[PDB]
């Protein structure tokens, strides 16, 4: 069981309990009028910080396993970044990258202006 | 009358297109799965994984092979497998499985008279399971093996354990040498790849590694060393002799004791705990000698000075050594 | 030639191999022996071994009776792959292996009245589950189960060819046993129940007896060795103090590799076998040793024949009580 | 209708050639590529290799197999595959590959109306990567997977990366226990032998090397025990054999300090960074001892050259140790 | 012409049974053998086993091969072995065997206007050699390789050597680094089992181990060691600390030393010839220690006996040293 | 589309692959090349080596000619199971792999004259005899032989495609080596006999020179570090027993455990090696320091002048002569 809480652009996500069975965290954002769709992902030891076409140069991902956090840094905001953001928890052997039912555990959703 | 059952299962064969799954163009084909774990052999900390025997056996009703008049169940020969449809069932964390294969090839398939097909099959496989070993040796592990249909999405094929909880068997009866199996969980999900969604099912066992001889005879020296070198505080100036061969049978029976250890432990390259625990000794004992250096270098210009610093020592070294300890057993115990 | 040519494909005309001899009938009975040609390597650290046997199986099959000039036809391999054979598998077999050199090690042969008798070659790597206790004075009994894999015993059942002590026979100079020793094998029958049905099982059990003068040889006299050794230094004058502090913790020391040093040969077992009590007796020796020299050391300035008297009595009471340690611990582990 | 469909695959396999490519004797046929990696079991430097199992995807239109009257992508069975042209397509750079077969064959057909295949394989492939160790354990490894066509030239097939610099995923489930992943790349392009040019696909890794396991067991027990061996320098000449004690254990630990790894190493000719660090803290600790030597050997006719040789050494040795470790961790880092 | 050889095959081929041996409810079919012993590639204690890698030659003559209207010997393809009869020869024992098949598959098929049909493999095999290791490493080793036909009785099969004594090669040419062939032995004899008789052939090695290496990696670091402490009647008595520490040190090391040697043997019960001379080494230097011993118990009282037996003791235990080495040496080679 | 397949079907009308292009009328010629791709690691504990190549073969068979819209067909390997191709191995092979990923790594190309060009992939592991008197500065030639298994040298022939120096191309980036240099290759064509007639074979040897920094920093640098340190117990004082008693005793057992290791790391050879005489030059000369500390301290008591002489003497020697042997040494050897 993995607890997800969010904080803070530069967001925060911090991860408690079981981290090592979901190694990975992944970043959606939801809009009023759409569903929620893949931003960004991080591996602890994979290297890969995997982003979004649309939020490509303009969104950065980073880890520290100091204290369990991921990092979100936002830079160049548009009109369409008006989105809730989330924060969710994949499993080792859980599938594709972008859809969001791999996901298991997710984190509350906070509102970006 | 053997000629009739020949002229039966000849008939269901006929025009059996193996490359076309039951019901094909129509709903998804149920496959139900049953697993007896025979044995677990090795569980590597060096390699990841693990070794796993099981009885794999599969259920899944086919219309084609619907027979009438033969009111019992046919044991077929299992080279008829090779004409008939299978499952494209596969694990996705092994590494190198294999079908055991002496005297035949250890494979069973049994057609019912509704159409049912069983087809069951002995599996020797080497599933890897990623360990975290930071806590070594009070360390537990969660090892899964991951069942998913190759080629089938979810429009063409279901999985689904058969008997619920109870579908895998002979969990209780398995035992290790260093591990013991404290609970086993049996989950159905889907799993969605850019290809499309597969079912897939997951077997997850959870160890706990045993304490024993093993856990008394990496710590209990060191700790008796670093114990052992405090006793350089309680001696005089005369029979110095005396602290400086302490000092040096600790530096020199500490280091032999931690490399005979060393030579022991699984070979990973990155930080345990032991470690941290015996470079948290080594670091001691060489405090501990640096302290005896300055206060001999002191002795003469500050006798009082020297002495009480000595006595400091007395104190400040064990509450050190348990304030240190106190943490190392909250942090990774 | 042509006969048997003849005779072959009105046998082989109209055969189904995908079933089995008396299907919705009767049972089929196989009669199975084992003739063990090598009792190979026991390998304790993953707790298995290897056997090599000639697997012979007979049974009956209304459907291969012939009439021709002979009554024996000893066919090739190959024939075997045209009629029903059993599917029999070793229940406990890790990784067993076919010999295919350099032909199918396989021999058929029919008789007239429909029997065949069917053997091979084979490889066995069979998973023996070992109890550590007594080590390396222990005794084991290495099991081989095997049976029928997807036939029920409503379908086929096995029986020995002959008595069922008579059915394993091992050859004389088939023993590849370096560490330990074959003392001869027990054989029964049973049924097994699993989610598929009942089947029959055929088991061996074989008797090994650790031979013991290895670990004699490389970690009691070692022990034995440094034990004497620490006893030793009750003889130096007590002017000798640094020989003797020497002595001491080298012996420790020593000691302390022993015991590290000697669990790399064992599984990663949890239990204490007898080698580790003996070890962990020997290390308490040493200890005691150490504190009798510090003792005597403690009262060399204050009463001198107080100190003597203890080294006099401690060069006499060290050896005899270990002696008499070592006579109890070989009594009890050897009568057992 | 099931009949329908194989009455269709009938007609698309009968007067099929498998011998001949599609379009032989005219343009060459484009094949794309997918690779999604499952993980890296291990990296060998002792047999300079790295364990890869992947999903290898390939993409071809072939005008033969197109089928009408169906709206639908026909998912067939894995044997259907040994009946149809398949590329050739090998690892230039493999030592030992092979498909996984448990349960069954990992390989996936999906035919189109198109006439356009796509064809999945499970392998796992031993692939030779040399490494360079100079800079080891401070050293990054670029190891490379080659995909080429063996017997067809650039006249006959074409490669290409489907979907561009996306082609290849699942890099984030790689986790290795002493490397991190820094980058991948792709990479097309043509090689040239003796009997013509063919098509090259690359794929690349850059590693890096874990140092706290390094750091924890080699840097800091030597930077300690050449520490230790700086205590004789305040110890007067009246305690010489205190002095010879410390200089003989410093050497004896010096000599002891890293065995851990040396069997998971080849035999390199070469000096490694970890090599230099250690023959740079051996010299240190016999420069102290040899100082030792000389002092007490001068020191009974000229006491006062000795004590200025004393009290300059405890000075030069740390600031010349500081000066050496700031050199190394200057140029290595 | 190739199209009348070419009906010839066919014409061979055509009827053949290939369920019948030659000869069939006849008198036995005769084979001769034939072997070309190309190297031994090891030989291993820790397995009891050897590699040896053959050119096997097998001779015999059917009478439905015999042709006509060519006076050539037809050599046919490898793969035409798999129509025609061939013997079910095989090693009783050996552990792994393989036939090469690089570039195809190593098998030579060539028949005869007669009928006679010469069948070629070449062959890699393990096979077991139990050695006797009580002279280690002063012993000789018999190595078999036993041939035997399967399924075919002495009624039906008969073995022979094709060439007498002179039926196997290259045993002259054959360089093994730690071994040397002293003889090769060709038998022939008729093996009983419980299903009958069966024709044997046996061929034996006598293998004659070097010793050589052995005399520079064990038996001079032991002479070495127990010179050493020699040394120590040639301190003065009254230096405790320095004979003492020479006594535990060349006593542990040989404990060292014998123990690290022996752990890269089969677990065998029994002691060996360099077991013997170890022991017999631990003997002199625990003895050495002892007499130091006896001396410092009375060198205070009696310091004159202590010298004298100092005195003896650089005498005596040369001189028993050199008669327990002549002793050993006569008694083992 | 169809026409290509006509060609086919008209070229394989009646083939039979049992006999070669010529059976009875000719010689077949079959043109070799080969294309080391990397050249694999050397093992000389087991003396072989590996090599990945790429091996082209080429003939003439007249049953193949055909006239088409092309000139050259570039065939799927499965063709070259249809028709005959040379049974062409090793000798000195060991055990070789035919790569199957993902296809079998064969080619096949077909010329309108009849011509035919078979290619495939392969790693070979060759056996390489080594002899280690000069080690570890040895040279080394490996050899790799192949030729017909089943035909003789009146049935087929081997040639090289071009010059046989050229025919034998090395990648540039394609060596896998570790302690050993590729210097160059010498290519040469013989005749084999055997029991069963004469063949042609081809041979190719591969000179390889064995670096040397390993073996300095592995074996030299300790047993230089540990003369010198030995002979830095002379310029200690006469009345420190111990401390140069642990300076010989250490040295001499730092002497064992290196002889000990270098010696482990090589075929068992029945012969000594340069590095095993320059170990035990190291090990006379740490013996012989030790001895001279036995003999001053022998002295020390009665005759002082002796053993100040005996010191300051062995100060001035030991270094001089441990000096010109290591000249010695390296210039005999360096130049062998
Ligand atoms: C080793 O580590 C693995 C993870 O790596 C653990 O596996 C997890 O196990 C838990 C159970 O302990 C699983 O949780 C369960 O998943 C079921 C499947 O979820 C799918 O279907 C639902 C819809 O039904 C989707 O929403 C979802 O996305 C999936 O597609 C759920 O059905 C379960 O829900 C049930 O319980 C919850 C309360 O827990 C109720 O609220 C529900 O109503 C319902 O009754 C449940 O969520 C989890 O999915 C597993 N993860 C993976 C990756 O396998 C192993 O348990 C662990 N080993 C050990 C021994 O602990
Ligand atoms: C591990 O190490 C390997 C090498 O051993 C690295 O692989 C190299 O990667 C670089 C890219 O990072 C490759 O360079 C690129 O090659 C492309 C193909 O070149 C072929 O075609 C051109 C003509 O189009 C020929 O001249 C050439 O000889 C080849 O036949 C080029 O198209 C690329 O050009 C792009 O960059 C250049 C500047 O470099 C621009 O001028 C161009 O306009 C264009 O933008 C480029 O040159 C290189 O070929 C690879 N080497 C090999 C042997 O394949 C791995 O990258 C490395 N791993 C990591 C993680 O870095
Ligand atoms: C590269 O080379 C490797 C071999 O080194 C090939 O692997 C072989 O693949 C073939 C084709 O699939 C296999 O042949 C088939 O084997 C089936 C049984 O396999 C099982 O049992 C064997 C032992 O008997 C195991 O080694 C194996 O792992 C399996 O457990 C047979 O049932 C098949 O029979 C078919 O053909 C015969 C022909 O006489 C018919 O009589 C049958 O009715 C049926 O049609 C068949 O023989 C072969 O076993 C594989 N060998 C190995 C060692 O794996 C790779 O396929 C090859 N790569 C490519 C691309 O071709
Ligand atoms: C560098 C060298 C370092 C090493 C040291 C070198 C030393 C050199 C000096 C001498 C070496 C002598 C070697 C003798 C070897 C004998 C082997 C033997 O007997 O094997 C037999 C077994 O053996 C036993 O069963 C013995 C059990 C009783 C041992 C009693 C010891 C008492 C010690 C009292 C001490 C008091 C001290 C008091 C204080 C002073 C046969 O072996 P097996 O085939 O297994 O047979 C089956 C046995 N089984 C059926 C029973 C299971
Ligand atoms: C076919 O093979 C046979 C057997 O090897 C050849 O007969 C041999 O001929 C040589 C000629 O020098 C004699 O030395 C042998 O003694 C003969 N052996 C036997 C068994 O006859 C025969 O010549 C070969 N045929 C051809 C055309 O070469």
């Amino acid at each position: 069981q993995v607890q997800l809480v969010e904080s803070g652009l530069r967001l925060s996500c911090a991860a408690s309990g079981h981290t090592f069975n979901y190694p990975i965290m992944g970043w959606f954002r939801q809009a009023p009028g759409k569903e929620r769709e893949f931003v960004g992902a991080i591996s602890w030891s994979g290297g890969s910080t995997s982003y979004a076409d649309s939020v490509k140069d303009r969104f950065t991902i980073s880890r520290d396993n100091a204290k369990n956090t991921v990092y979100l840094e936002m830079n160049n905001l548009k009109p369409e970044d008006t989105a809730v953001y989330y924060c969710a928890a994949k499993g080792r052997y859980s599938g594709g990258l972008y859809y969001p039912t791999n996901y298991d555990y997710w984190g509350q959703g906070t509102q970006v202006t | 009358n053997m000629s009739f059952v020949k002229e039966t299962v000849d008939k269901l064969l006929k025009g059996y297109d193996i490359r076309l799954r039951p019901d094909f163009g129509g709903p998804p084909v149920c496959v139900g799965m049953n697993i007896d774990i025979a044995s677990i052999d090795m569980v590597s900390e060096v390699n990841m994984d693990y070794t796993l025997t099981m009885y794999f056996q599969q259920y899944w009703r086919d219309k084609r092979l619907a027979y009438s008049g033969i009111p019992l169940n046919l044991t077929l020969d299992n080279r008829v497998a090779d004409q008939l449809w299978v499952p494209d069932t596969y694990f996705l964390n092994d590494k190198k499985s294999f079908v055991h294969g002496v005297t035949v090839k250890n494979r069973m398939i049994r057609l019912h008279p509704d159409g049912t097909v069983l087809y069951g099959l002995r599996i020797t496989t080497t599933a890897a399971c990623m360990m975290d070993l930071r806590r070594y040796p009070l360390d537990e592990q969660n090892c899964t093996l991951e069942i998913e249909s190759y080629g089938y999405t979810t429009d063409d094929i279901e999985f689904y354990w058969r008997g619920g909880d109870k579908a895998v068997t002979g969990v209780e009866r398995i035992e290790l040498p260093q591990f013991s199996i404290v609970e086993h969980r049996l989950v159905s999900r889907n799993v969605v790849f850019a290809t499309g969604a597969y079912p897939r099912l997951s077997l997850s066992f959870r160890l706990k590694r045993n304490i024993g001889y093993f856990i008394l005879q990496t710590y209990m020296p060191s700790i008796l060393i670093t114990i052992l070198s405090w006793v350089s505080f309680w001696i005089n100036y005369d029979a110095s002799a005396a602290r400086v061969a302490l000092g040096i049978t600790t530096v020199l029976t500490m280091t032999t004791i931690n490399t005979h250890l060393r030579e022991t432990l699984p070979k990973i390259p990155y930080v345990k705990a032991i470690d941290m625990y015996l470079m948290g000794c080594f670091v001691f004992v060489f405090l501990a000698l640096l302290e005896y250096a300055f206060v001999n270098y002191i002795f003469f210009s500050q006798p009082a000075r020297a002495a009480a610093i000595d006595r400091w020592s007395r104190i400040v070294f064990p509450f050190t050594f348990s304030l240190f300890n106190l943490v190392y057993w909250l942090y990774y115990v | 030639t042509t006969v048997f040519t003849r005779i072959l494909d009105r046998l082989l005309d109209g055969y189904d191999n995908r079933l089995r001899p008396g299907l919705g009938e009767r049972v089929t009975e196989v009669k199975t022996d084992i003739f063990v040609t090598s009792f190979g390597p026991v390998s304790d650290h993953d707790m298995e071994y290897t056997i090599d046997v000639f697997f012979r199986q007979s049974w009956k099959d209304e459907r291969l009776k012939f009439k021709g000039p002979m009554t024996v036809l000893r066919l090739n391999n190959l024939m075997a792959s045209k009629i029903w054979t059993p599917d029999t598998f070793f229940h406990n077999g890790k990784k067993s292996v076919a010999h295919n050199m350099t032909m199918p090690n396989k021999l058929l042969r029919i008789t007239e009245d429909g029997t065949l008798l069917y053997t091979m070659r084979l490889t066995v790597r069979a998973e023996c589950p070992m109890h550590l206790e007594d080590f390396p004075m222990d005794a084991h009994a290495c099991p081989l189960k095997f049976g029928s894999y997807a036939y029920t015993r409503a379908e086929v059942v096995y029986e020995w060819t002959r008595e069922p002590a008579r059915s394993v026979v091992v050859a004389e100079d088939g023993s590849r046993l370096n560490q330990y020793d074959l003392l001869g094998q027990t054989v029964d029958s049973g049924i097994v129940q699993s989610s598929t049905g009942e089947y029959v099982v055929m088991t061996t059990h074989f008797h090994l007896k650790r031979k013991i003068g290895y670990f004699v040889i490389q970690t009691y006299l070692p022990c034995i060795m440094t034990v004497i050794l620490s006893q030793v230094s009750f003889w130096l004058n007590r002017e000798s103090v640094p020989a003797r502090t020497v002595f001491g913790v080298t012996t420790v020391l020593t000691m302390t590799t022993l015991s590290i040093s000697a669990r790399n040969s064992l599984p990663k077992v949890a239990y204490a076998t007898a080698m580790d009590w003996f070890i962990a007796v020997c290390y308490a020796f040493v200890f005691s040793a150490l504190i009798e020299f510090a003792t005597v050391n403690y009262f060399t300035k204050s009463q001198p024949a107080r100190a003597a008297k203890i080294d006099r009595l401690s060069r006499i009471a060290f050896p005899l009580l270990f002696g008499i340690f070592n006579l109890v611990y070989w009594a009890t582990y050897l009568n057992r």
